[PDB]
């Protein structure tokens, strides 16, 4: 359960990220693959080297999913239903892996938004990413 | 755990820039704020009702200093984190009964603090090096459960 | 998301447990304390030895919460709201611990209902307990 | 990991009653059924569309036999699970990249199978002994990540 304050915090961070979102999405993916190499197994047809056009393009998709969650934060289960089906049924994504990506997403925000990554906003973001992760693992 | 020389390099170089009087407290505070159940073990610290109370709490800063002390020690003995953390493991496991998953969480929080403080300098390869480090520390600290 | 089949499976197991529920609740607690001694820290004012009247009485409370979840399975968040507040705000229960108790609950059912603990019902029960756990950790 | 003699007793005595041709397959099947993402690593096994397909799948039973084989081996070398599982750890970690949390899950599934099969005989103290065992096996199997 995200609080009203959590909602405004997340919205504010999102707003400050601005048009970098897609690029930050790609960065979070890279940080994930390098830090937690087991996750790479899910992208065997992707070239995952630095500068990969595939990782770039995919990061925008990931960012786009997250902003859609932010914009419909009061009904994430509905907004992310198609994506939750994909991740559980088709991809069979291990639930642990959502924690790994969520951490990389926080790191990325932290490395880019010094003013916004306060302890409070950090808490709000972590809750937001845990809720998104809960939805995306709700369909096994 | 085994870091490459390039990773040992990436790690030690950044760590030399860390403010050892601040970062420990910054990480402990966030742990308490982001994962509030951890506050369970720190009730003697006093006001923890708000993030501002937590982060400005002088006990939090002082105890954080000791916590970073241990991470520094671990950085000093990467190839023997188990011996380094034996005593702390007895304390955290046999005495305190902290669930070892919170060792992983604190390590990740520290990583977020480093990212925050170092920004662009905290590159994906540098983070990867640090992830091996905090994972090694959590594993050593959890030895008494194993 | 519990399926219609999950719902009937859980209901069926619940039904077969019958009036043993309170006693099985106490047993699950005991199995938890013995198997995962870290959990004992949360009950420092309880005597946790075998036969403890406190563990017995509490097991019924636990069982009662679970049956209430079963009986309102289509609105667990509402049914368990007061209990979720307690567990997060007041008790500060570590999220890992819900997995430990959920496992002990499955073991207990398995040790008592040989005909019902099929792989399918096992799956349905695990999902049911994970949903209850999600609700009880939704309030930090 | 260290079991007491009473625990070693509790464990080995029950294990002597285990059907080694069945229980491995029963546990692997449930793993695949209860935690479906694990099916990701077993696509060559064929029909896994339903629980009945999984549990009656002859590949599942045959491969389960090997899995129990390893648990039996671990029971044989409680005081050296690390050496016992070195090769399997290379396989599961370096080769397969299975997340080590699934090692814990399989151990817990095995525990549920034992409970099912032994009922009242699978007492809370007996389960506690087995929990130390499966935890020790998951930790050894995960060594290559550490
Ligand atoms: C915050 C959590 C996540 C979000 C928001 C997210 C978002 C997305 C989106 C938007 C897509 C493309 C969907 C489409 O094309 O219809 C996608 C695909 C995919 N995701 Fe995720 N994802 C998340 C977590 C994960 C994790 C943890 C993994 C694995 C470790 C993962 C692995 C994949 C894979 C393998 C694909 C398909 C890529 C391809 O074959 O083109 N995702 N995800
Ligand atoms: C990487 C993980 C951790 C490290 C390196 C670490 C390090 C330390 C250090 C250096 C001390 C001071 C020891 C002394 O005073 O001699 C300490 C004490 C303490 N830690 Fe941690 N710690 C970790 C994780 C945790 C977590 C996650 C919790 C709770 C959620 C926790 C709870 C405590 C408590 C309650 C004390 C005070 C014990 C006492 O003085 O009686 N620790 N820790
Ligand atoms: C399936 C998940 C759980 C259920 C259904 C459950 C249910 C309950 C219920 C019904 C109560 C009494 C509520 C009241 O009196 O208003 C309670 C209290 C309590 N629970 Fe839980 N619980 C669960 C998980 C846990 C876990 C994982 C822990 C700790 C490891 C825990 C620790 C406690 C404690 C310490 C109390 C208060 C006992 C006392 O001081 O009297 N619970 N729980
Ligand atoms: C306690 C945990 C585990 C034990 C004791 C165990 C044991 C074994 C054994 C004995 C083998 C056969 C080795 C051989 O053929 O020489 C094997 C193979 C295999 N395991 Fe496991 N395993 C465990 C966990 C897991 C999990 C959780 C997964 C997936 C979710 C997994 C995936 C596989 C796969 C895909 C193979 C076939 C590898 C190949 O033949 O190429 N294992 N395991």
């Amino acid at each position: 359960v995200l609080s009203p304050a959590d909602k405004t915090n997340v919205k504010a961070a999102w707003g400050k990220v601005g048009a970098h979102a897609g690029e930050y999405g790609a960065e979070a993916l890279e940080r994930m693959f390098l830090s937690f190499p087991t996750t790479k197994t899910y992208f065997p047809h992707f070239d995952l080297s630095h500068g990969s056009a595939q990782v770039k393009g995919h990061g925008k998709k990931v960012a786009d999913a997250l902003t859609n969650a932010v914009a419909h934060v009061d009904d994430m289960p509905n907004a992310l239903s198609a994506l939750s089906d994909l991740h559980a049924h088709k991809l069979r994504v291990d639930p642990v892996n959502f924690k790994l990506l969520s951490h990389c997403l926080l790191v990325t925000l932290a490395a880019h938004l010094p003013a916004e990554f306060t302890p409070a906003v950090h808490a709000s973001l972590d809750k937001f990413l845990a809720s998104v992760s809960t939805v995306l693992t709700s369909k096994y | 755990v085994h870091l490459t020389p390039e990773e040992k390099s990436a790690v030690t170089a950044l760590w030399g820039k860390v403010n050892v009087d601040e970062v420990g407290g910054e990480a402990l505070g966030r742990l308490l704020v982001v994962y509030p159940w951890t506050q369970r073990f720190f009730e003697s610290f006093g006001d923890l009702s708000t993030p501002d109370a937590v982060m400005g709490n002088p006990k939090v800063k002082a105890h954080g200093k000791k916590v970073l002390g241990a991470f520094s020690d671990g950085l000093a003995h990467l190839d023997n984190l188990k011996g380094t953390f034996a005593t702390l493991s007895e304390l955290h496991c046999d005495k305190l009964h902290v669930d070892p998953e919170n060792f992983r969480l604190l390590g990740n929080v520290l990583v977020c603090v480093l990212a925050h403080h170092f920004g662009k300098e905290f590159t994906p390869p540098v983070q990867a090096a640090y992830q091996k480090v905090v994972a090694g520390v959590a594993n050593a600290l959890a030895h008494k459960y194993h």
